[PDB]
This record gives structure tokens, C-alpha cells and sequence, in this order.
RNA sequence: CCGGCGCGCG
């Protein structure tokens, strides 16, 4: 039944503008 | 306040279908100059999982066995009728568009057949779009040689078939199934334009089969399609389910992808019509000019496997010529700019030489299509394809053009 | 629904044999609510 | 509420405030429905798992989701030991489909 | 009744349901705790219903 | 079953019916027939005769007509066991009357009422 | 305070109206007494109005068809068996049917007494397809359901075509309540409203005279 | 059995339940006009031609006729297979055909128009045979009388033709009660003549 | 078949002879839930394996009760919830878990005797 | 009825029933309207194990109407069959 | 909160 088989870059670089 | 502030299909289509378990969810059946389809009835919101549009039972198709032996699903061939004579007698693996003919002829002699029906909604012979029912003069304008051959022999055959299996001493049941050739005719190219082939499980039994399904042949085809075919089992129904997660607006057209991975002239072949962003398409190129596949790809935004390329003025067009451009590629080596500008140019070169070759444009073509009053369908199925042809040259001209202009 | 229209008698097993096609040409959850109806159709004539 | 000593399942009787017992006859009807969630809801934490019975007890408070027991109950233990007093040593393994290490179950 | 319903007497569906009861009292703040919870359930209150 | 088999169980006929050997009201649609039975203007195994307007789908025995009655004009009638059909040879037109009760009438409605109350309900 | 209300209503088409309404509070066994009342009321005792005889003029030949008459004259007194009618008529009155020829026959085509209306206009009657003039004489009766060479028309005179009742009972602890909701089915020629407040009425009256006295 | 396959653009092709009677049709716009001089009967949906079989004189002018089928209805509970299979099918077992000729060849369309009631000719799908109807007259007049008011009554499997006028028609009511009452007045004394006082009783 | 646009109209040019009182009913089938078991019904005509169908029915059931516990245990049932969520994923629209209420309680306190 | 075909059907040289095909009561009214005088079944007898079953060689369900599902213990329901009428 | 004996219900 129911049993059966088993049941960070990116940040700090932006830009300075 | 509410008191300050193409055309609809024939209802009894739907309902001859309504009245015998056929559902269609959310969408309504229009017809136009070029053919029935299928339209969003209103705005289909999104769900988790595909959402189900049309439930066509079992009971109300026309299906044959792909492979030997030839067993039809629901057995509507009586045992001992002399069509099952004519369609054994078929080659197993070209003629399978004879035996589903033979079978639509039958069911149409058939008073209690739902086709007896459904058939006097197909496209008449004078309205079909195949190649079969194309002269030689529609055949004379594709501007293909191949295709033209291959079209004759198509219809060399069918007219042999016809000859070889309704002569004069056959029986009145089967001598009044196709009286005359045109009709068996016309019988072979519905049958191609519309037969659906799929892998189905009926019972306990698995099977490949050619389907000739109603309601299901109305679908008109895509290469980008929101909508898909699954069939369910348990109580033998054909779904068409739109895809899981696509947002389809109201009157968007409920297209499937009739096959994939063929170019325009097998489009042509076998459902009579072809598509200007087919991104199969193949333009025979000297290969001496080359350019740089992952530049081009950048520039146009394609990702994905040569086989999956997708779109995040693009369109298949750019897909197939980046399918079909000659192209280069060393990892991580980048392009110098000097030699893409003059690849491209010979690129460039050799397309306006092609479009050279045809003794028309494709926009001469255009008015010709919006000037004509008196041609066949052919006829204009013809003069699209070559001017589809036309224009994907064009566009591949202009994709070159903008991918040298953005390199720098 | 396309039933049929019994014109003769209902006995037991005529009953049974109803049920039993209804389940397979409707299946269980029609047939359930069929059930449900018809029982109380037996008790009110009863 | 109360368990009996021994077997440490939920006595019997209405007197006693006792359990309805699932015999052998009504183990075959769930496995027949193929129902096997069920049957160990009333084979573990709701008989003689001692330390699922409590767990049980607080998350249907708190509405926490019941997680399964994986441990043997105090009936199998119990036979365990009853079969040790016999000289015989009956051990639960459990080999890895993964790197093939027989682990050895607490009973 | 239907067919898929049946009738459980009160006090069977009372000792039954007993901690879905107390959880019910306890999150829409009716009850301060489990033990109160529990002594409105041996009072047969008509909010415990 | 016995609430059943009453209500199914149909006329009294021949010797049963008539105390001498014969040498019914005509209902537009079955609500009109319980409708009369509610008010007790007739009884619950009373003949009566059914306007049909869908196809035959009475069982019946497989039995030809007992007396077909031909008139010069075109018409005729066919006079079944169990129902009544007329026919014409100028027109299409084909009337069917069913010779029922009101207990047959009663259980098919409430076969069809429950299909088309779930099917509404879903 | 015990207050009615119409809690749906609805309109499938001309000649079938619905609605379900409300009562409460109510005490124990009142709701069931008021529902079975108030359906036996519903049922028989609201007048409604019918055609109950049909004489055939222009010398039919008492024959089963007429020459130019697609429908039969069983079938023609079956078809104005269908129409439904409203009016406020005492007594009998007479009704009439000239159309010249060709076309449709409907109820529309039915010259009425002066209170009678008609519910819906699109009831078929007969179909003429050779111009012969067609003249029927109608009799028009207005009576309660439990109530010459002239064919008569087995009426039934049943505005309301169907009538339930149902109890809701609720309580918390010593005091109890039930509510009752009563569902009427109506032809048009009359609302579920109307037949409420007819049945209301006619029962009072029927329950009026037990309190009548005599002159002395 | 002919050696030849015939057209049956000009027949009247009567099918029934065991086999496809073909009658010659002369053209007309009515297509009520049938040849008796050439005829055919084939099984149902078949090619092989065959000469049916006559029990009585057949017309040998062209005479109008109108056809009208005699038979029952076949209302079974098919098994259900597949999903949606159906609950029940009907289906028309057509076992005689009758065809009764118009009076003086008269057109429907005609406002004179009557049926000849002494000229019928019944096919048989049993024994694939075409006969002419015995018929009965009981209406005054003899061979001449008014056709408008006669009435034609078929009965005994389509074996018994009687012509009565039309106000004596019966109440189907009347037949069926008929019919009952005879069945069931002999069962009846079926039933009680096993006992043993039966001679010495009465019935009422 | 291109004429100048102007096109034939395709339609039936056949005949086929294929082609009120249940308020109570429907509403009754609405209070007590058969609409669920039609849904569940209609759910595993979908599923191969039916011990799968309520397998997964329960993993989302559990997932939706660990995400938001609070909103469950009530008048609203994961369970329910995740059929109803499955019947609106194939375009059909349900109420939120089968969850409804009755309009005519009269007040607070008051519970409905069977 | 319910049973899997095991070998293919031949009326003539028309197949009229596959291998692994479920036998419904139409094809077995059709193999009686015929002259067939063989039909190879798949039954628990001819199953290549006996501490477990497969789809095929069981059939179709008994409650179901469709073949039988994997993980379903045939066994116990066997077994209640036989004993529950006792 | 453990077992025997007796009497019952389905
Ligand atoms: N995208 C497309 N553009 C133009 N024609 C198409 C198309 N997809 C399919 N067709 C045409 O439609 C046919 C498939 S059947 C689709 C419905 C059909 N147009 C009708 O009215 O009956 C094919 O013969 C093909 O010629
Ligand atoms: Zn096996």
C-alpha cells in the first residue's frame, strides 16, 4: 500500500557613481 | 454606473461534441478565411500546474495501429469486411495515410459513426491547404525542385492505390466508399493534415497509434506552443493542456506543436503550409565565411544547448540562423572584430546572391497575395512558403547586420 | 443521462444489477449520491 | 492514561478508563486497504512507543506535525529480552543502500 | 445521514478530540494554558462544544 | 427494497383490472403526472398515458404492435403492449405516448434528478 | 421577534420561478406543524386558471386531423393543455382562436376575457401550412387544485408545482430555537412571494370561521 | 440467384431485418411510384441479387404507393466495456413492410388525396417473399363508398386486414384491456383446474 | 478557395437526434462535501498509482502545516486545502479547503442539533 | 473476465486480440460468436515467483475496474475471500 | 494496573 518502495560577489562592487 | 457606461463558430460544432462528453474549458471555437481554431473564451490565469482546455473521449476517434499487425481502437471494421482487405494490403511503413484514409471513408459510410458528423466541419477539397490536391501549376510556384518531385510522387501513389484497389468489380459496400479518384484523394490529404500519432495505453495494452482525433485537429500548429497533448488512461480521454505557469490572454489562439525538429519543407509535405520563424529552417552556406556562435548568441540574448536555444526582432528566425550560420567556436578564444565584418559581408553576399536567384521579391509577393481574387489555396500556399523563404533570408541579413553594429 | 426506462418491476436483483452498471458507465462517486437517493425513495414508500 | 506495567499498552476495560483493542483480524483489514500509516499510528505511538506516546501528546497541542517513530516499541523489546532469558540473541540491523554499513538498532 | 457521514456521541467525540479541543481553546486565547484548557473540558462548558 | 418494489410494481391488469371483459388520463410531462397524484386525483399504480419526447428507451418486450389503425389520410397508430407511437406517411413526425404509472415515473425521476444534481453540484 | 425573510429567489425562464424562505425563531414543533400546513396550502388550495374545454368550429368533421393542420386534434388539445394562465375571473368565461392561415399558432393568438393574462406568448399551439381559417372556442376556469361536440381538457390546477419544508434546529443548553425554510416552485403565473402570502391567507380563512359567533 | 449486378439508382431499396428488398422505381418527383415487374432481394448490405419469392399476383401497371414499416423495437442493456459505454440501445427490428396503393395513383400533394385500402402488398423479411394483403371490408358501400371515412385495422402479426369506419374506432386502452383480460381469464383457469372441486365451481 | 474576403461557412448540413426541481439537491450536496468526493474522484483519473496519489497528498499537506501552522487545525484542514489547491491547479474553481459555514446560526453560543 | 491475454488472437489473418491485453466480455462474446477454440491466459499459476505477483499475471483489479496497482497485497485480500463466507 | 472462576452481549 502506501509502504510500498519505501513510500557573495555582486555586493560591495557597485558602482561609485 | 453601470447604466452611465473572425466570427464565432456554428454552436451545433460543439455541441454535436457537448452531447457526447467532449468538454472544452475556457476556450470557444472561431472560424476565418483561413480555417477553424481554437481562441482563449476569456483571460487564463496562470495555475501551478497545467490547466486542462479540452477532453476528447476515446470513443469518438478514428485510430489504427502504428505497427504490424493493423488493429483499430474502437474495432468499428467488421469481421470479414472487405476494407480490412484493403488496408492489409498496405506497405507497413509509407502507406500509413492509405489505411487511415480507407478508415474515414468507412466511418463516413457508417450512419452511427460520430464522423458521419464531425466530417462535414473538415476543410473541403477546395479548401484543404495539402500539396495533394495542388496542380501543376500551383506546384510550379514552391520555386523547389524537391518538393515539387516529392509532391508528384505522393500523389502518383495515392492515385495508384486508388486505381489498384477500386476497380470496377468491387463490391457496391466498398465502390461507393470512393466512387471516383479525387475523393480518396482528398480522404489521403485530411488524413495527413490531421492525423495525431502518440503513444497511448489502453487497458492493460501500450501502443503507438495514428489517431484521427476530433476537436484535436482544430489546434493550430506552433513552434513556440502554449498548449500540449497528454493522454489520460484511466478513462481513456485525449487532454490538451495548456502549459504549467504560461499566463494566456483572451483571444490568445491555442497552438500545439504539430511535429518538432522540421524544417519548412516537410512542414509543406505534410500539412501543406510553413512558417517564417521556423527555427529549423537550413540555408545551404559555402562555409568558407565563418562567425562567432557564442558572440552571436550573446548579442541576441539565445541560451540553452544547440538544441534548446530559447529567447529570454528576436524570434525563430534568429534561432534558425544561428542553427545555420557557419560558426566557429574555441572555448574561450574571443573574436577579433576585422574578421567578423568581413565574414559577415560574405555571409551577406551570398544571401542577396540566393535572393537573386528567385525572380521575384517577397514583397512583390505580398501585393501579388493582396491582389489575388482567383487562386486555389495551393496557390497561396505556395507563394507564402516562398516568400517565408524570403524573408528569413532578410532577416538573417539584418541579424548579421545588427550582431557586427553591437560587437564593439 | 441516457438511462433506461424500467417499466416492469424492481426486485432485488434487478437492483443490484442496476447499481452495478451504474458504477461502471458513471462510477462510485455517482453512484454513491445515486445510492443515497434511492434509499431514501425505498424508505419513503415503504 | 494509565498502561499496563508490563506491556506498557493501555489497559483494558471501560472500568479502567482502557483502550479498544485492534486485534489480528482488524491488522488484516488495514493491510487489505493497504492503509500502512495507519496501522502504525496504532502499532507504536498510540499502543507502546513510550517516548512517541509523549511527543504525540505535545504536538497535537501545538498542531506541530507528528513525525514517525522509527524506534521499536516496548512490545518488541519486551519479547527481546523474554527471548534473551531463552539463551537467544535476536539483533535489528539495518544495511545502507548508500556504502553498505550494517547499523545495528538499539533493542 | 450521508453516506460518507456518521454520528459520534458527544462525550466519545469529546474524549476523543481531547488535545485538538485544548488547542483549539488555547490559540483563539480562550484558554491561558494546557491545565486550564483541560479543567474547562472537565466542566462541560458551552464555548468547549 | 420493498418501498422499491411497490412503487415499481405496475397496474393491475386483465381479470384483475376489470370485473368484465372490455368488449386513463393523458399527461403532458411527468411533473403534471405527480402533480395529479399529489392532489389525489390518481392513484399510485393508476394507468396513465405518458407523453415521451425523447427517444424509445422503454424495455418492453421485443413484440409487434397489437392493432395498427390506418387511416386514409396517412396517418396511423401503433398500439404496443406498453406504449403508443403514431406515425404518418406525409410528414416525419413520430408521437410516442408511454402507458406507465406514477411509481415508474417517480423512480426515474429520481435516477435522473440525483445524475443531474451531482452534475450540477460539481 | 419572529420575522420571515426570502433568503433566494430565481428565474429560469417565464414559466419557472423559485424561491426559498425563511421563519424564526420558532419553538419546538411549531416549524414542522407551520410546514406541513403551509405546504397542503401551497399545494391545493391556491386558484389557478386553465383552459378546461376546446369546441372546434368550421365543421372539423369530428375526425382525428384536419386538412391543412400539421398537429392532430388530440395534439392540439395536448399543446393547449401546456398554456399557463393568470387571471381573477368568478365564474367561466370564453375564450377565442382566428388565425387565417399560414404560420404559427401561439398563445398569443388567443383572444382573452377581460382579467385573464397570459404567462408566456411563445407556447406553441398549432402549425398551419395551407390557408384554412382555424377557429377554436376556449373555456376559460379559475378554481383550486384539490377542486356539444366540445372536447374537454383534463386541467390541473396547480400554480404552484412544487412545495418543500425543512427544519433547522439550534440550542444552547435549556433554550432551544428552530428555524424553518420553505422552498415553492411556481409556474409564473404567480412568485414564490405571492404563493406565500396566498397560502398564508387562505389558511387564516380556513381557520376564521371556528371563531364565529351567532346572533341572538 | 441472377449473374448479374443490377443499379440501384432506379430501385426502391426496402430494407428490413433479413434482407434488402429492391423494387424497380420508375422516375418521378414524388418517388412514390414503384414497377412490380422486376424485383430483387439480397441479404442486408449485399450485391448478390436474387429473385424473391411471389405468393400472389403482382400489379403490372405503375402504381403509386406509400410504404410504411411494421416491426418492433429492440431495446437491450449492451455489457459496458469501455468507459461511457452505453446504458442501453434501441434499435428497430422492421419484419414487414406494407406498401398500400393510393386512390387512382393520386399525389400527396394532391387535396383529394386517399388511401387505397383494398390494394396492399405486405414483404415478408422471414421468408423473403412479397404477398398481396387479404383485406376485410365491413364499412357499407361495397366497391364504391366514400374512402375519407374508412378505417384500416392490422392485427395477428400483420396477417389481418379489416376495414371498419372510423367512429368505431377503439380506445388503445380498449386493446390493451383486451388483450390482458384474455391472457389472463386463461391463466386464471389454467391455474385453478388443478383443484379437485374445479368442476363443481363457478366463475365470477 | 480564396475569393474577393468571402468564404464559405462550414456547418452541420445533418441531422443528429442527440441534441429543474434540484435546488434542494445541489444545495444539500454542497452542505454535507460531495463535491470533494467527486473531486478526489476526478484527482486520481490522473494517477497511475493511487498509495502514490495519497502519499504526495500528504507530503503537501505536511509542508503546507510546517509553513503556516497557525492557519490550520480550524475551519481550515491542510488536507482539504491541498485537494481543493489541486482541483484549482486544473482550471476549476473551488472554495478555499471545502471551508463553509452556516449564515443562519442565530448569534454566538448557539450550536445546530442533528 | 479481467484475466491478461498471453498470447495473440487470430480470426483468419485478422488479429482480433493482443498479448498483454485485457480481456474484456466483449472480446470473450466475440471468441465464443467465433470458432476459437484455444485462449492463453495469464493467471497466479503462471507467474515466475511465488513470494510476490506482478500486474499482469494477477489482472484487473477487483474493486478498481482497472488492472491492479503496484504495493497491493492480493494475499490478505485472498485470503479474506475465501475464510469471510465460512 | 496480577491471574484464575462464574455469568452474560454482539
Ligand atoms: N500556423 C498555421 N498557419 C497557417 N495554416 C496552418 C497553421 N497551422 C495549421 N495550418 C493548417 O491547418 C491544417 C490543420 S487542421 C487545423 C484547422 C484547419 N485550419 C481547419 O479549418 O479545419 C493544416 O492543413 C494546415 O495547412
Ligand atoms: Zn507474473
Amino acid at each position: 500500500g502506501t509502504g510500498f518502495n519505501k513510500g557573495d560577489i555582486l555586493f560591495y562592487h557597485r558602482e561609485f557613481c | 454606473f453601470p447604466l452611465f457606461q473572425l466570427e464565432s463558430a456554428d454552436p451545433d460544432f460543439y455541441k454535436i461534441g457537448y452531447v457526447r462528453r467532449v468538454r472544452a474549458y475556457g476556450v470557444e471555437f472561431k472560424e476565418g478565411p483561413d480555417g477553424f481554431g481554437i481562441y482563449a473564451s476569456k483571460d487564463i490565469e496562470p495555475r501551478r500546474r497545467a490547466r486542462v482546455i479540452m477532453e476528447i473521449p476515446h470513443e469518438l476517434m478514428i485510430t489504427i495501429r502504428q505497427k504490424h499487425p493493423w488493429m483499430f481502437f474502437p474495432d468499428i471494421v467488421p469481421i470479414g469486411h472487405p476494407i480490412f482487405d484493403i488496408i492489409n494490403s498496405t506497405d507497413p511503413e509509407r502507406d500509413w495515410d492509405l489505411r487511415l484514409a480507407c478508415l474515414l471513408l468507412f466511418s463516413f459510410d457508417r450512419e452511427d459513426h460520430f464522423w458521419r458528423l464531425y466530417g462535414d466541419f473538415l476543410p473541403a477539397a477546395d479548401e484543404c491547404s495539402s500539396l495533394l490536391l495542388a496542380t501543376e501549376e500551383d506546384l510550379a510556384e514552391l520555386q523547389d525542385p524537391q518538393l515539387v518531385s516529392t509532391i508528384r510522387q505522393q500523389q502518383k501513389r495515392v492515385l495508384e492505390f486508388w486505381e489498384k484497389n477500386w476497380h470496377s468489380g468491387v463490391p457496391l459496400k466498398i465502390k461507393r466508399l470512393a466512387e471516383d479518384a479525387e475523393r480518396f484523394i482528398w480522404a489521403v490529404s485530411i488524413a495527413q493534415t490531421r492525423c495525431i500519432s502518440m503513444k497511448t495505453r489502453i487497458g492493460a495494452l501500450v501502443q503507438d497509434l495514428n489517431m484521427m482525433i476530433p476537436y484535436a485537429d482544430m489546434l493550430n500548429h506552433s513552434f513556440e506552443p502554449n498548449c500540449f497533448l497528454h493522454w489520460r488512461p484511466k478513462d481513456r480521454i485525449l487532454e490538451v493542456m495548456s502549459n504549467a505557469g504560461q499566463a494566456i490572454k483572451k483571444g490568445e489562439e491555442m497552438t500545439i506543436n504539430y511535429m518538432p525538429g522540421q524544417k519548412n519543407n516537410m512542414l509543406m509535405e505534410r500539412y501543406g503550409f510553413s512558417t517564417p520563424v521556423n527555427p529549423w529552417d537550413a540555408i545551404p552556406f559555402s562555409g568558407d565565411s565563418r562567425i562567432h556562435l557564442n558572440s552571436f548568441l550573446s548579442v541576441f540574448n539565445i541560451f540553452g544547448l544547440p538544441e534548446e536555444y530559447y529567447h529570454d526582432f528576436v524570434d525563430g528566425a534568429v534561432i534558425a540562423a544561428a542553427r545555420t550560420l557557419p560558426t566557429w567556436s574555441d572555448i574561450d578564444l574571443p573574436p577579433i572584430p576585422s574578421a567578423e565584418r568581413k565574414a559577415v559581408k560574405e555571409l551577406q553576399d551570398e544571401c542577396r546572391k540566393m535572393l537573386a536567384e528567385y525572380p521575384t521579391t517577397s514583397e512583390q509577393d505580398q501585393k501579388l497575395l493582396d491582389s489575388l481574387s482567383e487562386a486555389r489555396t495551393t496557390f497561396a500556399t505556395a507563394v507564402k512558403y516562398r516568400m517565408h523563404r524570403k524573408m528569413f533570408i532578410g532577416k538573417i541579413i539584418k541579424a548579421l547586420d545588427i550582431y557586427q553594429e553591437r560587437l564593439l | 443521462a441516457n438511462l433506461v426506462f424500467h417499466n416492469k418491476v424492481i426486485d432485488g436483483t434487478a437492483i443490484k444489477r442496476l447499481i452495478s452498471r451504474l458504477i461502471d458507465h458513471f462510477g462510485m462517486a455517482y453512484t454513491s449520491h445515486i445510492l443515497d437517493q434511492v434509499k431514501t425513495l425505498g424508505f419513503q414508500q415503504a | 492514561g494509565h498502561y499496563a506495567l508490563v506491556t506498557q499498552q493501555p489497559l483494558r476495560g471501560r472500568s479502567k478508563q482502557g483502550g479498544q483493542r485492534v486485534g489480528e483480524m482488524e491488522v488484516w483489514a488495514l493491510e487489505g486497504f493497504g492503509v500502512a500509516h495507519i496501522l502504525q499510528e496504532m502499532l507504536t505511538y498510540k499502543s507502546d512507543h513510550i517516548r512517541a506516546r509523549q511527543e504525540v501528546l505535545g504536538t497535537t497541542i501545538i498542531g506541530g506535525t507528528i513525525p514517525k517513530p522509527e524506534d521499536a516499541p516496548e512490545s518488541f523489546r519486551l519479547l527481546v529480552r523474554e527471548l534473551r532469558s531463552l539463551a537467544l540473541e535476536l539483533n535489528h540491523f539495518l544495511v545502507s543502500e548508500k556504502n553498505f554499513q550494517i547499523n545495528r538498532k538499539e533493542v | 445521514l450521508s453516506l460518507h457521514r456518521c454520528g459520534l456521541p458527544r462525550e466519545i467525540a469529546i474524549e476523543l478530540f481531547q488535545t485538538f479541543v485544548i488547542r483549539g481553546l488555547i490559540r483563539q486565547h480562550l484558554a491561558s494554558n494546557i491545565g486550564v484548557a483541560k479543567s474547562q473540558i472537565r466542566e462541560k462548558k458551552p464555548i468547549v462544544w | 427494497l420493498i418501498g422499491l418494489y411497490v412503487l415499481t410494481s405496475g397496474t393491475r391488469r386483465g381479470i384483475c383490472a376489470n370485473r368484465y371483459n372490455p368488449c386513463e388520463p393523458f399527461f403532458c410531462n411527468s411533473y403534471d403526472a405527480i402533480g395529479a397524484y399529489r392532489q389525489k386525483r390518481i392513484n399510485l399504480d393508476s394507468p396513465l398515458w405518458l407523453r415521451w419526447q425523447l427517444d424509445q428507451r422503454v424495455i418492453a418486450s421485443k413484440e409487434v404492435p397489437i392493432e395498427v389503425h390506418y387511416e386514409s389520410f396517412g396517418n396511423y397508430h401503433e398500439i404496443y403492449a406498453h406504449y403508443l407511437i403514431v406515425r404518418s406517411v406525409k410528414k416525419e413526425t413520430l408521437y410516442i405516448y408511454i402507458r406507465t404509472t406514477v411509481g415508474h415515473i417517480s423512480f426515474y425521476r429520481e435516477i435522473e434528478e440525483a445524475i443531474q444534481g451531482f452534475s450540477q453540484a460539481c | 421577534t419572529l420575522q420571515w425573510k426570502c433568503v433566494e429567489s430565481r428565474r429560469d425562464s417565464k414559466r419557472l420561478y423559485y424561491g426559498r424562505f425563511i421563519l424564526s425563531p420558532l419553538m419546538k414543533g411549531q416549524a414542522d406543524t407551520i410546514g406541513i400546513a403551509m405546504r397542503r396550502a401551497l399545494l391545493g388550495e391556491i386558484e389557478g386558471t386553465c383552459i378546461t374545454r376546446a369546441k372546434f368550429e368550421n365543421i372539423p368533421h369530428d375526425y382525428s386531423n384536419i386538412v391543412g393542420i400539421q398537429e392532430s386534434v388530440h395534439e392540439i388539445l395536448m399543446n393547449l393543455n401546456e398554456i399557463v394562465l393568470k387571471s381573477n375571473l368568478y365564474g367561466t368565461r370564453n375564450a377565442l382562436i382566428c388565425v387565417q392561415g399560414p404560420g404559427y399558432i401561439t398563445a398569443r393568438d388567443i383572444i382573452l376575457p377581460p382579467s385573464v393574462e397570459i404567462v408566456d406568448n411563445t407556447q406553441h399551439i398549432a402549425t398551419l401550412t395551407e390557408p384554412i381559417n382555424l377557429c377554436i372556442g376556449l373555456k376559460i376556469e379559475r378554481n383550486r387544485g384539490y377542486s356539444d361536440r366540445s372536447y374537454p381538457i383534463d386541467a390541473v390546477f396547480m400554480p404552484v408545482q412544487n412545495a418543500n419544508h425543512s427544519i433547522h434546529s439550534y440550542g444552547n443548553g435549556n433554550e432551544k430555537q428552530e428555524i424553518l425554510f420553505i422552498e415553492i416552485w411556481t409556474n409564473g403565473s404567480l412568485t414564490p412571494k405571492e404563493a406565500l402570502h396566498e397560502a398564508s391567507r387562505n389558511l387564516i380563512n380556513l381557520f376564521i370561521p371556528f371563531l364565529h359567533v351567532e346572533e341572538e | 440467384v441472377v449473374d448479374y449486378r443490377i443499379n440501384e439508382d432506379e430501385f426502391h431499396k426496402i430494407s428490413l431485418l433479413d434482407c434488402d428488398f429492391f423494387i424497380r422505381k420508375p422516375p418521378d418527383p414524388d418517388n412514390d411510384v414503384y414497377d412490380f415487374r422486376e424485383m430483387y432481394v439480397t441479404p442486408p448490405d449485399t450485391d448478390i441479387y436474387s429473385v424473391p419469392r411471389v405468393l400472389a399476383p403482382m400489379p403490372q401497371k405503375y402504381i403509386r404507393c406509400a410504404m410504411s414499416d411494421y416491426g418492433c423495437y429492440d431495446v437491450t442493456e449492451p455489457p459496458i466495456d469501455a468507459p461511457r459505454d452505453p446504458l442501453y440501445k434501441s434499435e428497430r427490428e422492421i419484419s414487414k413492410v406494407f406498401l398500400t396503393k393510393h386512390y387512382r395513383n393520386r399525389r400527396l400533394n394532391d387535396p383529394e388525396f386517399v388511401l387505397d385500402f383494398e390494394e396492399i402488398y405486405v414483404i415478408d423479411s422471414k421468408t423473403k417473399s412479397i404477398t398481396r394483403a387479404r383485406v376485410l371490408v365491413t364499412v357499407p358501400g361495397g366497391r364504391k363508398r366514400d374512402r375519407k371515412d374508412d378505417l384500416l385495422v392490422i392485427r395477428d402479426n400483420g396477417n389481418s386486414f379489416k376495414i371498419i369506419h372510423v367512429g368505431e374506432r377503439d380506445d388503445p386502452t380498449t386493446v390493451i384491456e383486451r388483450e390482458e383480460w384474455t391472457k389472463t381469464r386463461e391463466d386464471m383457469e389454467k391455474h385453478l383446474r388443478k383443484l379437485r372441486d374445479f368442476s363443481v365451481s363457478n366463475w365470477f | 478557395g480564396i475569393q474577393r474576403r468571402i468564404w464559405r461557412r462550414r456547418t452541420l448540413t445533418k441531422k443528429d437526434d442527440m441534441l429543474p426541481f434540484v435546488e434542494e439537491q445541489v444545495r444539500k450536496i454542497k452542505e454535507v462535501g460531495k463535491v470533494m468526493t467527486m473531486d478526489i474522484e476526478r484527482l486520481l483519473l490522473s494517477e497511475d498509482n493511487r498509495f502514490e496519489f495519497v502519499n504526495s497528498v500528504a507530503a503537501e499537506a505536511t509542508e503546507y502545516v510546517e509553513k503556516n501552522r497557525d492557519e490550520y487545525g480550524g475551519t481550515k484542514k491542510a488536507i482539504f486545502h491541498v485537494l481543493s489547491n489541486r482541483v484549482n491547479d486544473l482550471g476549476f474553481d473551488r472554495p478555499e479547503a471545502y471551508a463553509e459555514s452556516d449564515p443562519y446560526k442565530p448569534g454566538p453560543g448557539y450550536l445546530k442539533e442533528y | 473476465i479481467g484475466r491478461v491475454l498471453a498470447d495473440d488472437i487470430y480470426i483468419g489473418s485478422r488479429c482480433v486480440a493482443f498479448r498483454n491485453q485485457d480481456l474484456g466480455i466483449g472480446l470473450v462474446n466475440r471468441f465464443i460468436t467465433f470458432g476459437t477454440q484455444s485462449i492463453s491466459i495469464r493467471t497466479p499459476f503462471t507467474c515466475r515467483s511465488t513470494s510476490w505477483i506482478c500486474r499482469l499475471c494477477y489482472g484487473r483489479s477487483p474493486t478498481h475496474g482497472d488492472l491492479v496497482e503496484l504495493g497491493e497485497a492480493v494475499g490478505i485480500i485472498a485470503g479474506q475471500s475465501i475464510g469471510e463466507p465460512g
